[PDB]
RNA sequence: CCUCGUCAUUUAAAUGGUGACGCGCAUGAAUGGAAUGACGAGAUUCCCACUGUCCCUACAUGUAGACUAGCGAACCCAUUU
RNA sequence: GAGGAGGAGAAGGGUUUCUUCUCAUAAGAAGAGUGAGCCGGGUCUAAGCGAGUGUGUAGAAGCAUGAGCGAAGGAGAAACAGGUUGAUAUUCCUGUGCCUGUGCUGUCGUACGGCAACGUGUAUUAGCUUGUCGACACGAACAUCUAGACAAAGCAGAAACACCUUUUCUGUUCAAGGGGAAAAAGACCACUGAGACGGAUCAUCUGGCGACGUGGUUUUAUAUCUGUGACCAGGCCUGAGCCUGGUUUGUUGAGGAUGGUCGUCCAUGAAAAGACAACUAUAUGGCAGCACAGUCCGUACCAACCGUAUCAGGACUCCAAGGUGAAGAGCCUCUAGUGGAUGUUUUACACAUGUAAGGGAAUUCGGCAAAAUGGAUGCGUAACUUCGGGAGAAGUAUUGGUUCAAUUGUGAACUCAUUGUGACAAGGGGAAUCUGACUGUUUAGUAAAAACAUAGCUUCAUGAAGAGAGAUGAAGUGAGUUCUGCCCGGU
RNA sequence: CCUUGUUGCUGUGAAGGCUGGCGAAAGCCAGCUGGAGGCGGCAAGCCGUAUUGAUCUGCAAAUCAUUGGCGUAAGCAGGGUA
């Protein structure tokens, strides 16, 4: 809700900035193996423990 | 089995709560003051009124609790101590006032600020004075004779309140007020309704205690149910006291 | 008293000492301000209500910016309000005590 | 006033508690909700405020009494000891 | 008939919450605050309340003027007139009563 | 227990109900005994009203079901029946 | 269908909100978005928790005292209208304000009046002490105010017209701050001097401790005015600006606010921070202008929450129109909001429902299910009973529309093709027996009872208390009425 | 245990009060006023008697329909604490 103490909004915000794709110059590059990103989440299918 | 009910309400979470109280009940220790009665008042938990007194110690003004007699009103001047008048209210040394009166919250040794008679409509008798040993003999309201120094002080006159269990409680609500703030379990089950891990009454096809219900002064704790130490028991007369001043 | 602190504002908690040396030039204008946004969103700010938008650093309260902005740039300072946003960001906004020059401030600095 | 012939103050309750336990409170229950003389100002004026303390509606005294009357029959006969004791 | 919202706090009904409803220029309907009602002095000794002062809050009482908090006499606010005239006969009666217990 | 005890009343007809009787396998007095009022979604018998419960079944309505487009599983299984 | 499938907050969720593009779609990707001295947190204290210290323990637990902590719905200085974005707004912009402090310049102050009830005067710090405010249960009736709703007249625009109609619909606004009545309800002051008697309430009641009367003093709302104009409706033109209105009266009325009364209780219904008055000293203090200051954290959105989900379940609160009727009941409408596995007339057996000749429980363990009765007004009401009840006992009759009398009691006439609480809403009743006195409670998920509880009755132990025999604990029986015989051999 | 929220419409008509009549008294009989109660019929709600109804590869690891019980109070509920 709107009510917020500082420490749950911190992490809100570092939740919602790791929450992204690998951005398309990357898989160009000649030593990187990686496919996608498997730390991505859904808010409709897992709970962050905020609270 | 477990644990009885009797057992689990001693344990110190649930002894009476003293949020609601006006202060603790007794005598000033002063040889001698002249007080003025302040306002008379409930307290929470109790049936007897109580008066707050006021008196200079020093040159301060202090202030402490009585229990009220009945006939004080709010006000009044009171004398406290050696050379106060045997008037309605007062409090004087023991040995001042004369056989066959009726006195209230008695000291059992000097500056203990009061103990004895303290209950709505309860009285002690003023029965000898022994002039060689300084002792006075008081007759409790129990029935107790027992013997105090001369130098105890004593409230003259009833304590307020009197005549209250002549009216009957017709209905559940009215004993759920008087017992909320009380240490007894209400409501009450009874043993014989218990399985047997709960209760020794507990158990069998019939309700029925099963075994005799007079029990030692000796035994276990967790299992000292019934009717403890037993002199006699049934509706039978008994037999004549005993009696010395 | 040792309590967990989870309903509390300021992060920091401990007393500082003092040290053999001290940072040469401390907490001051030129860490304060970041950069000013020049956007469409900013430049209808500029034309209308003669206020300028910028990123502080985390560490800047509302005294600290109204001198900073008086040092760096040089326009004396009405109000400034401030605004801890979603991307982790605190952006600042100065109406200055004259109107107009805030198209002036903005066009020297390359902001607009 | 006055429409029952036996039960008094207690009709409030029906047909419900004891005949025999009802009219032991019909006693204590008229006696509570009466008006009093007072003895500072000689109106009748003087009601219960809360068990044992009994004030005066209009000179605002307060004093000591009884549960359900202001002054107990053992109070009434102790009075007058005291004052021989004055003789 | 326009309905209402609560513009701030809790819906929560207590006595710190009580509301009125108010007609605007711009023809709305719309909830505005109120602020509780204030209870001024009682006499010491009667419990009656005193004449010639105002009842407000606290903090509202403080910013009136001093005539508002009481009257010109021995006893300010404090006391009402009958409890003073008690009070000046009782102190000069008692006095004389001490003079006739010294000269005798 | 014997037992569907005997006598009366209720029905055309009563292993039922109510009233009587009593050597009661093995009733009974705060392990509480006995007679009523008001109040039970408590257990039991009868009468009046009422009816597809029944004699003895018939017709009609909505929604599923049969057939059709799109979408699309599970229990179970030595199997030749 | 206003106890909404409407409009908003809390707990919980965390970008789900806005724009663009793509299908990959309850799907992605890239950007953008939350602004405060006056709203809430940071303060105070409840029940309570506790570092350290003392005592104890192999170490612990525990016990005594006690810094600090403990409520986003208890106490708690000061703000409101109207505008603006794609997305924020008592936070931004315009206007008018307020609280707490700081500094400059002017301008005044060092006291009086009334028999009194008390008034005039915007007044400094500091301290004892005494008191007040903060600061408080439930229930009932009666006043007064404000939202709201009606009805007439005026104007402006709409709807409807084969016929009829001045028929019908929508509008007619005024914030915080400043100034301010009459009224009603209570206190009190001066004169006066009252009864087998006057005054007064819906109801209690009230007076020589001073009635009625005649003149005053004071406490508590609201209407009205200002708030410098905003906002709304309509017309003319238009890629813009002008012009015209926003006027009068009556009836009712809270599910909000306030006031003084009355009732109930073996139940009498928080603290503290922070304030104020009197008394005593001490005095460069009041007001007007102008200027300066007020940090830190929260602020988007939810039909998106918990149940493995896009789940008929669960989940704390606020606002609330017209008719019918006793009634935020059911039924019907205005404001505001809403919806998809496709076609086919589709047997039998189902599941939700209707109706039935003659008979009327013959059915079945058993009237299980269904039918019948139903509101208001009147007449008339038994055994028994703790005299309160039984009791709406039972049993019977009336009820629509129209046009009149009469004024709360109701009467009378005329009229209709099955009759009238016409739909919706809405008791079946009596005679007996067993059992528990009554309202209440229980096996969340096969048992709601005769079981538990309960008021009352009886027994037992104690003079120890932060409690003191009308007390504090332990057992048994189960309201009331009427009784409660005999046995101490065994345990 | 501490701090809070939540009662709308109706029936019956106790205590107390005022008039009129009857009586030598004591105190009896009418009509009106007043509004008590773990008192009656209902609403919002809280619950769980029957159909041994529907469902039993459920909408659901306890739900749905009609029918019922209480509803001015030993009633229901949020947060803090034990
Ligand atoms: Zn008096
Ligand atoms: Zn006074």
């Amino acid at each position: 809700g709107s009510i917020k103490t500082r420490r749950i909004k911190v992490q809100l915000v570092s939740a919602l900035k790791k929450n992204r794709c690998i951005p398309q110059w990357k898989r160009a590059c000649p030593g990187f193996k990686q496919q996608y990103n498997f730390t991505k989440r859904s808010w409709k299918r897992k709970t962050l423990k905020a609270c | 089995g477990k644990v009885i009910r009797t057992l689990r309400l001693q344990k110190e979470h649930w002894k009476r709560k003293h949020h609601k109280s006006k202060g603790i009940v007794g005598f000033p220790t002063l040889k001698n003051c002249e007080a003025t009665v302040e306002k008379i008042v409930h307290e929470s938990g109790r049936p007897a009124p109580l008066a707050i007194i006021n008196y200079k110690k020093e040159e301060k003004n202090t202030k402490g609790l009585l229990v009220a007699i009945e006939g004080i009103y709010e006000g009044q001047k009171i004398q406290i101590g050696e050379n106060a008048s045997l008037e309605l209210g007062n409090v004087c040394p023991i040995k001042e006032i004369p056989e066959g009166s009726l006195v209230s919250m008695v000291e059992k040794k000097p500056k203990d600020g009061g103990k004895y008679v303290k209950s709505p409509g309860c009285y002690a008798t003023i029965v000898y004075h022994n002039k060689l040993t300084n002792q006075t003999t008081i007759k409790l309201p129990s029935g107790e004779r027992v013997r105090v120094t001369g130098e105890s002080r004593a409230l003259l006159g009833i304590i307020a309140g009197g005549g209250k269990d002549d009216k009957p409680l017709l209905k559940a609500v009215n004993a759920y007020y008087k017992y909320k703030t009380k240490g007894k379990p209400w409501p009450r089950v009874r043993g014989v309704a218990m399985n047997p891990v709960d209760h020794p009454h507990g158990g069998g096809n019939h309700q029925h205690v099963g075994h005799p219900t007079t029990v030692s002064r000796n035994a276990p704790v967790n299992g000292r149910v019934g009717l403890v130490a037993a002199r006699r028991t049934g509706r039978k007369k008994g037999s004549r006291k005993i009696t010395v001043n | 008293p040792k309590l967990n602190r989870h309903k509390a504002s300021r992060l920091d908690k401990k007393i500082k000492q003092k040290k053999l040396i001290e940072k040469p030039l401390g907490f001051s204008s030129l860490d304060i301000i970041k950069y000013g946004i020049g956007h469409e969103g900013a430049a209808k700010l500029i034309e209308e209500a003669g206020t300028l938008t910028f990123v502080v650093d985390q560490r800047a309260d509302k005294i600290n910016v109204k001198k900073a902005f008086e040092e760096i740039y040089g326009e004396k300072v009405k109000k400034v309000n401030i605004n801890n946003t979603m991307k982790g960001v605190k952006k600042a906004y100065i109406r200055l005590v004259e109107l107009g020059n805030a198209a002036v401030v903005a066009t020297k600095a390359g902001i607009l | 006033s006055r429409k029952t012939k036996k039960v008094g103050i207690t009709g409030k309750y029906g047909s419900r508690y004891g005949s025999s336990l009802k009219r032991r409170a019909m006693i204590c229950m008229n006696a509570q909700s009466k008006r009093y003389c007072c003895s500072f100002c000689g109106k009748t004026t003087v009601k219960r405020e809360v068990i044992g303390i009994w004030s005066c509606r209009f000179c605002g005294k307060k004093v000591s009494g009884g549960a359900y009357v202001p002054i107990t029959n053992q109070q009434v006969e102790y009075k007058q000891v005291i004052n021989r004791m004055k003789m | 008939v326009e309905r209402q919202v609560v513009r701030r706090g809790s819906t929560f009904n207590t006595r710190s919450n009580k509301r009125k409803k108010v007609r605007t220029p711009g023809n709305r309907l719309v909830f505005q605050d109120v602020k509780k009602k204030g209870k001024g002095p009682k006499c010491g000794q009667c419990g009656i309340k005193l004449a010639g002062v105002k009842e407000a809050r606290p903090a509202a009482f403080s910013r009136m003027r001093k005539s508002c908090r009481k009257v010109n006499r021995i006893l300010g606010g404090v006391q009402c007139a009958k409890c003073v005239q008690e009070k000046v006969l009782d102190a000069f009666l008692n006095a004389e009563e001490k003079r006739m217990k010294e000269l005798e």
